[PDB]
DNA sequence: AACTTACTTTAAAGC
DNA sequence: GCTTTAAAAAGTAAGTT
């Protein structure tokens, strides 16, 4: 069974182009695991698709749980309770799987056509929005997409609602929503066009 | 002790097992419930949605029933009247009074101030909080066994307590934690 | 866009 | 575990207008 999980292993790693040292992650996640029961009978499928996602957080390299549901084929209930389940089920902390928004503006940068400049400033709006307490409760993900959204803006490198809404796989009214909070509460002076 | 002089909570719904004590023609029953659902093969009870109390109405063979929907306890007791009346008039004959136990309450509310749940996922312990999934903390309570539901403007929602005394125990449980920060 | 509707999260008999 | 029910919270999603 150990031989079929690295297996999916390779089809995740290989659909989400996932680097060796997360994909390496995954698999030591799961026979970490293994020495732990690993469920009476939870999926082999179910937590390796977890571990992936436990070893994208632990190291920082963002993967939304909507990219790990469908490239596994599966959704988000076992998922989510695998993934639960074998997090404080080891060594794992909320610390330690703290993911934040700033986390996913490089791959989302690198997917919308980079600038360091717009990544610095991106990440300027999300750590002030975060001390003007503007972001509790809100997905990263919808933050992520105005701050970039925003930045590219600023910058003079505008990219649309609609491409920054794909990229970060999200709506364009979230993207509305998000962007119009930060603009009015951090008094951002966003130049026309 | 822990300042609960802020904290609101509303009965949003309450949950009845019931038992009738007599055996139902559930073929018959339908009949009692003007556009009542069964299909026994997905489902062992008829799903019957009163008006009056506004509530719905899970009926099984055995006798026994759910209500739900019900925002006061006296919904249920006059849930349970109309449907034994009907159940009489259609020739049921009861061995002794419905016997009813109220099952899980669903409580919304507030308590008193905002929090960043950001910094209660890190500092409250035993909770969960997943934004990219919901936007609220899950909170356990051990005893009384039960879960609140925090949000970020400080309304919550508590649902597995069996009663108000319960509910309120477990988010004075609650409070004890965050007030610590 | 706004509205509206809707999805995420949290006993019963028997498979 | 599942099937069916109801209810709220706040965020996000989708179909119409």
């Amino acid at each position: 069974n150990l031989a079929f999980a690295l297996s999916e292993l390779d089809r995740i790693t290989a659909q989400l182009k996932l680097p060796r040292h997360v994909e390496e992650e995954a698999a030591r996640l799961y026979r970490e695991a293994v020495r732990k029961g690993l469920i009476r009978g939870r999926s082999i499928e179910s937590v390796m698709a977890a571990c992936v996602y436990a070893a994208c957080r632990l190291l920082k390299v963002p993967r939304t749980l909507d990219e790990i549901a469908d490239i596994a084929r599966v959704d988000k209930k076992e998922i989510g309770r695998s993934y639960r389940f074998i997090a404080r089920n080891l060594n794992l902390t909320p610390k330690k799987l703290f993911v934040k928004p700033t986390d996913y503006v490089n791959k989302f940068a690198d997917e919308l056509g980079l600038s360091e400049k717009v990544r610095r400033r991106a990440i300027e709006i999300l750590d002030e929005a975060y001390k003007r307490g503007l972001t509790s409760g809100k997905s990263p993900a919808g933050l992520v997409a105005a701050a970039l959204y925003i930045a590219s803006l600023l910058e003079g490198e505008k990219r649309t609602q609609r491409e920054v809404a794909e990229v970060a796989r999200v709506t364009e009214v979230t993207v509305r929503n998000r962007y119009k909070e930060l603009v009015e509460k951090l008094k951002i002076k966003v130049p026309i066009a | 002790m822990v300042d609960m002089s802020k904290v609101k909570l509303r009965i949003e719904n309450i949950v009845a097992s019931v038992d009738l004590f007599a055996q139902l023609d559930l073929e018959k029953v339908l009949d009692l419930c003007p556009n009542s659902k069964y299909n026994p093969e997905e489902f062992p009870g008829i799903i019957c949605h009163l008006d009056d109390p506004k509530v719905a109405l899970l009926i099984f063979s055995s006798g026994k029933l759910v209500v739900t929907g019900a925002k006061s306890v006296q919904d249920i007791e006059r849930a349970v009247a109309k449907l034994a009346q009907k159940l009489k008039s259609i020739g049921v004959k009861f061995k002794r009074a419905p016997q009813i136990d109220v099952q899980n309450m669903v409580f919304s509310g507030d308590i008193g101030r905002e929090f960043n749940l950001d910094v209660v996922a890190l500092t409250l312990p035993n909770c969960e909080y997943e934004p990219e999934q919901f936007p609220g903390v899950i909170y356990r309570v051990k005893e009384p066994k039960s879960v609140i539901l925090l949000f970020s403007s400080g309304k919550i929602v508590c649902s597995g307590a069996k009663s108000e005394a319960d509910a309120w125990e477990a988010v004075r449980k609650l409070l004890r934690e965050l007030d610590k920060y």
